[PDB]
RNA sequence: GGUGGGGUAACGGCCCACCAAGCCGAAGAUCGGUACGGGCCGUGAGAGCGGGAGCCCGGAGAUGGACACUGAGACACGGGUCC
RNA sequence: ACGGCUUUUCCGGAGUGUAAAAAGCUCCGGGAAUAAGGGCUGGGCAAGGCCGGUGGCAGCCGCCGCGGUAAUACCGGCGGCCCGAGUGGUGGCCACUAUUAUUGGGCCUAAAGCGGCCGUAGCCGGGCCCGUAAGUCCCUGGCGAAAUCCCACGGCUCAACCGUGGGGCUCGCUGGGGAUACUGCGGGCCUUGGGACCGGGAGAGGCCGGGGGUACCCCCGGGGUAGGGGUGAAAUCCUAUAAUCCCGGGGGGACCGCCAGUGGCGAAGGCGCCCGGCUGGAACGGGUCCGACGGUGAGGGCCGAAGGCCAGGGGAGCGAACCGGAUUAGAUACCCGGGUAGUCCUGGCUGUAAAGGAUGCGGGCUAGGUGUCGGGCGAGCUUCGAGCUCGCCCGGUGCCGUAGGGAAGCCGUUAAGCCCGCCGCCUGGGGAGUACGGCCGCAAGGCUGAAACUUAAAGGAAUUGGCGGGGGAGCACUACAAGGGGUGGAGCGUGCGGU
RNA sequence: GGCGAAUACGUCCCUGCUCCUUGCACACACCGCCCGUCACUCCACCCGAGCGGGGCCUAGGUGAGGCCCGAUCUCCUUCGGGAGGUCGGGUCGAGCCUAGGCUCCGUGAGGGGGGAGAAGUCGUAACAAGGUAGCCGUAGGGGAACCUACGGCUCGAUCACCUCCU
RNA sequence: UGGAGGUGAUUUAAAUG
RNA sequence: GUCGGGCUCAUAACCCGAA
C-alpha cells in the first residue's frame, strides 16, 4: 500500500495498522470468490 | 566533492606563477631529456619519473622548458617519451585502474558473500567506461576497442 | 528542494510537459475536459426542464435547525429520470397535487448543487400548470383547471 | 524502394508483372476520444485562459449505401439507375 | 393651492418621402393632457432598533447564520436604499486565484524529497588565441484579401452608422547586403574542477580460518534434609524416585559485560572478545602525472532491519498460537507456571518500516565564540615514550549566537540565508490506497490506480484557563491521626416524599 | 448561668482547597471529549447465475448493378454504322446468409463494503503516566472496539544516578 | 544560568453521563 | 431470584438486613 502518514494520527478514528488488517482479510474473500 | 562518496578534501599541490627555470638550476634541456629516458628505461610510471625528478635532482617539473621542435608549447613528460619512442600504448590512469580491478575480481570468485568489496568492483568498472568514452572521443583508443574481464 | 527546473534556455519541450503533466492535479481542469459533470447530468446540460409529480414528500432539516421541508417528486419528460423538488414560499405546497405538471431549474448552492439545511436537493419548482408558482404563492392569478 | 508496362488532362504503388527488405515508433508510432479549418470573438493591467452558429474566404453534403449518361465543367439539392 | 408657459411624446389634417405603401422629415389646429417598474432593507453591502401577526410550528438562508410567546433577520403595514424602461431567477466561460506559478507558487513540524546508490538519452557545463557565420542584432526587396480594431477630418440634427487618409492586425514566410560580443561548429594552447600515482599515519568498513571469556541449561558422583519457587495478595508448578543450597567432574547452543566517549567507520540498511590472511573507501602531506575527461539523471540496474516462504541442519535461553493458575460484573487481556512455530547455520525467494536528519544531490558567497576526532606545522617541557602542554592550517563531529529567513516552534558557514543547475513530488477534507485493468511473486503480498456520491471545514504553531489514577510547597476537628460523647435498632414530636 | 473532663501540640494517608511547574485531541471546561461490531431508515456504488437485444473484424457460400472482349438474332441506315434482345468468358461490386472472436446498452436471484440519520444494543480502544506510554512494518489470535511476539521511532509522564555541553 | 542524551525502576481493584 | 437500607453528584459494580 501507499504511505500516507496523516491517516496514523489518533483524533477521531480507529488505529490504522487494525484498518489495514481489516482491508487485506476484505481482499481475500473477494480473490477467493473471483477463482471459483 | 568526490564522485562517489562525496567528500570534500582539500589536499594537493601549490604550484609558485612563474615563467623560466629558477637562476639556481643548471641542466639543460638536453640532460633532463636523457635523464627522462634513463628512468623510464629503468622502469618507472611518468608520475614516478616527475617524483624522482623533484625530490633528488631539485628538478621542479620539466614543464619549464619550451619545446625545442614545436615553440607553441612547452615541454611535459609525455611529449619527451613520445619524441624517443618509448610513450605508453594505452593512457596510463586506464590501465591502473584496469590493474586494480583484475586483482579485485579473482579475490571476489574465492569470497563470494563479500558484498561491500563488490561495489567498489562495481565503482571502478563505471571510472573505466567514463574513460574509455573520453579517450575514443579524442582518437587515442581505437574505435574498435572495448574493455571486457574475460579478456 | 533546489532552485525550479528547467530554466535552460533550450529546455522548451521539458517545461511545458511538465506543466501539462501537473495539470491534470487541478480538478477543475480535469472535470471540464473529461466532461464528467455532463456524463452524469440528469438534466443533460439544461437551466430548466419539465417534469410529471409523483407524489409530494416532507423532509427534515439538518441539525441544528428544526422543521420540515416540502418537496416533490418528479419524472422528467426528456429521459424518464425521477429527481427530488423544493417547493419555495408559504404554504406553496397546497397548490400542487399529483398528475400535474412542473416546470424545475437549480436550487443555487455552492458548486452547482444544493444549498442551506436542505442537502440532497438539488431543484426547486418554478411553474405548476405553466403558471408562475410565486404568483400563486402571493396572488394576483388562479391555478386553472381547478 | 527498384526495374518494365498500363492508365490518366497530367506526375505518382494510382494499378499490374518481376527483383529486394524495406518503411514508422518513448522527440509517442499504432489505436481510441472529441471536432469542419481560418479571418475573428469573450474576458484579463499584462503574461495568459476560453470559444469558434450568424458576416467573408476555403471544405463537405442533399433520407443511408453504391454506380452511370450528357457536357468546357457533374458522377448533378428543384436530372437518370440499383439495393 | 393659486397664476402663467411649452408640446419631445399623443389626437386630427396638408406637403415631401416610396416601385406603390408605411415609417421618417417640414408646417397647421387641440391640450399637462396620453406614459414607472423590479429588486432589496442582520453582516459582507447602500438602506428601520417602528407597528401588527406567528411561536423550533410555519418559514428564511449563495456563505456566516435567524426562528423555543418581548423576532431590527420569517409574513404583512408604514417608512427607507439601489438601479430604472427595465429589474430579478437558473445554467456556462473569463476574472477573483501567485488555487497551475515563463513573468510568478510550494515540499523539517500544515498536501508534498523516490529506503539507498550507480549510470543511458536529454538538459546544464572552467580560462586564453585564431577561423566560420547556423543561432542572434541592424538595413533593405517580395508577401501575410476585404470586413473587424485605434486616430484625425468629412456626411446623416449630434451619436450609433457610413466615407477619405494615417496606423495596427494574421509575431509568420521568403530574396539580398552588413556586424561578430554571446551561444553553436572547426583548429591551437592551459591547470584551477575531476581523475591517476607516491609517503607516514586513523578507523566496531567487508569476507575467511583459528584461539578464548564469563553466564546459563541438562547429566553423573559426594554432602545435607524439609521445603523451594512466585505475587499487590495467592495458586498452578518443583520436591522423600531427596528438591532449593554447597562441592568435584562430563556435554551443549546462543551471546561478547566494564573500558565506551552529542567518540569512530560505511551510500543507506548497518558494524564492538583476541590472533593471522585476503579486500573496499576516506582525510592529511605533495613546484609528481593526465588535461574539462564534469553535474543531474527519464527509462534501466544493484544493495536493502525485522517478519514470512521453499529445501536441508540445529535447538541452550527466550517465546506468536495453545494449555493451566489468578484478577474481574465479564477478562478471548494485562500478572504467574508451562509451551509449538520462530529466533541460530547453509543455498534460494519476498523488497517491506516513524527504512525519520519526517530536511534530494553538485558549485560560489555572507560576524564571531567555545568543546572534541584524524593528519600536518611551530614553540615549550620531559621519567626520552607511538609521552605531555599551548598556538596555527585542512578535513570530520557538537553547542551558543550576529546579519538574513520564518505562521511560529526555530534555522543560522554541518542554513531552513543570497545566487548558478538538474531530477522527483503536491494542488480542501472524505470515498481510497478501494473497484476495474495490467506487470511481478511458490505463497503471503509488491508496483501502478479512478468514479458515483458525501462534506465546511480538516490540518499547523503558539495563548489564557480548567483538569490529571503527573511533580513540588502550604492548610482545615463541616479532614485524618489520638481521644470524649453519640446517630443508625424501639415508641413518640416535628418537617419531606408518596398515596 | 450551674457542674466540668479526655487526648494531640502532629500529618497530608482519607475528604478537600490555595500557589509554582509540567502533559493535554478539554473551553458546555473530566458530571469533558470520544471508538468499533450487531439492529433500524434512506442514498449512491461494486461483484454477479440467469435474461432479452445492438456494433465491429475475420473465414466460407450467395449476389441487384457496372465495365471490357466475343458469337449470333430483330428493326432502322446516310452504307460510316446505330438502337436493343439472347448466350459464352473475364473482372469489379453495395447487399444478404452461416460460423468464430471481442464490444455495448437493458433487466437480474444472491453476495459486499461506502455515506448520511438518530440512538435500539454491548463494551470503553484513544486524549493526563487515560489508569498495561502511544505509534510504524510483519505474523498469529479475538463478539467489537482490540490483544500478543520480533525489529524500529519519540510525535512519551515521574523519580534517582550517570554521561555530554553552554 | 540554561540545555541534550543513557540505564534503572513505578505496591490490588476503580466502567459510564 | 424477590423486597428494603447503605455507599456515589447519579447509575452499574460493591456492602448489610430480611422473607
Ligand atoms: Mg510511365
Ligand atoms: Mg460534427
Ligand atoms: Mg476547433
Ligand atoms: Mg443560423
Ligand atoms: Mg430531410
Ligand atoms: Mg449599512
Ligand atoms: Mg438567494
Ligand atoms: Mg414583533
Ligand atoms: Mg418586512
Ligand atoms: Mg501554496
Ligand atoms: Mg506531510
Ligand atoms: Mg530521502
Ligand atoms: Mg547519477
Ligand atoms: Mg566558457
Ligand atoms: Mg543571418
Ligand atoms: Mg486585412
Ligand atoms: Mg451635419
Ligand atoms: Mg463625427
Ligand atoms: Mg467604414
Ligand atoms: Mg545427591
Ligand atoms: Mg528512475
Ligand atoms: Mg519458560
Ligand atoms: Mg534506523
Ligand atoms: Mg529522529
Ligand atoms: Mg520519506
Ligand atoms: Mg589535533
Ligand atoms: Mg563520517
Ligand atoms: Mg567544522
Ligand atoms: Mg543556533
Ligand atoms: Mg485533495
Ligand atoms: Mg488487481
Ligand atoms: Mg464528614
Ligand atoms: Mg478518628
Ligand atoms: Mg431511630
Ligand atoms: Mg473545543
Ligand atoms: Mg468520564
Ligand atoms: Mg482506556
Ligand atoms: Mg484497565
Ligand atoms: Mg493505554
Ligand atoms: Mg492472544
Ligand atoms: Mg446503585
Amino acid at each position: 500500500m501507499k504511505r500516507r502518514p496523516r491517516k496514523w494520527k489518533k483524533k477521531g478514528r480507529m488505529r490504522w495498522k487494525w484498518i489495514k488488517k481489516r482491508i487485506r482479510r476484505l481482499k481475500r474473500q473477494r480473490k477467493k470468490e473471483r477463482g471459483l | 566533492a568526490r564522485m562517489h562518496a562525496r567528500k570534500r578534501g582539500k589536499s594537493g599541490s601549490k604550484r609558485p606563477p612563474r615563467t623560466a627555470p629558477p637562476i639556481w638550476l643548471e641542466y639543460t634541456v638536453e640532460d633532463i631529456e636523457n635523464l627522462v629516458v634513463k628512468l623510464r628505461k629503468e622502469g618507472y610510471s611518468t608520475a614516478m619519473i616527475g617524483t624522482i625528478l623533484r625530490d633528488q635532482y631539485g628538478i621542479p617539473t620539466v614543464k619549464l622548458f619550451r619545446d625545442p621542435d614545436n615553440p607553441n608549447r612547452k615541454l611535459t613528460i609525455t611529449r619527451i617519451l613520445e619524441k624517443h619512442g618509448l610513450a605508453p600504448e594505452i593512457p596510463e590512469d586506464l590501465m591502473f585502474l584496469i590493474k586494480r580491478a583484475v586483482n579485485l575480481r579473482k579475490h571476489l570468485e574465492q569470497h563470494p558473500k563479500d558484498l561491500h568489496s563488490m561495489r567498489g568492483l562495481q565503482l571502478i568498472e563505471s571510472k573505466i567506461r567514463r574513460l574509455v568514452k573520453y579517450y575514443k572521443r579524442k582518437g587515442k583508443l581505437p574505435k574498435d576497442w572495448r574493455y571486457d574481464p574475460e579478456q | 528542494p533546489g532552485k525550479k527546473a528547467p530554466n535552460g534556455e533550450f529546455a522548451g519541450r521539458k517545461l511545458k510537459l511538465k506543466r501539462k503533466k501537473f495539470r491534470w492535479s487541478d480538478i477543475r481542469y480535469k472535470r471540464r475536459v473529461l466532461r464528467l459533470k455532463e456524463k452524469s447530468d440528469p438534466l443533460e446540460g439544461a437551466p430548466q426542464a419539465r417534469g410529471i409529480v409523483l407524489e409530494k414528500i416532507a423532509v427534515e432539516a439538518k441539525q441544528p435547525n428544526s422543521g420540515m421541508r416540502k418537496a416533490v417528486r418528479v419524472q422528467l419528460i426528456k429521459n424518464g429520470k425521477v429527481v427530488t423538488a423544493f417547493c419555495p414560499g408559504d404554504g406553496a405546497i397546497k397548490f400542487i397535487d399529483e398528475h400535474d405538471e412542473v416546470i424545475i431549474e437549480g436550487i443555487g448552492g455552492p458548486k452547482g448543487g444544493s444549498m442551506g439545511d436542505i442537502p440532497g436537493i438539488r431543484y426547486k419548482v418554478v411553474k405548476v400548470n405553466r403558471v408562475s408558482l410565486k404568483e400563486l404563492v402571493k396572488g394576483r392569478k388562479e391555478k386553472p383547471r381547478r
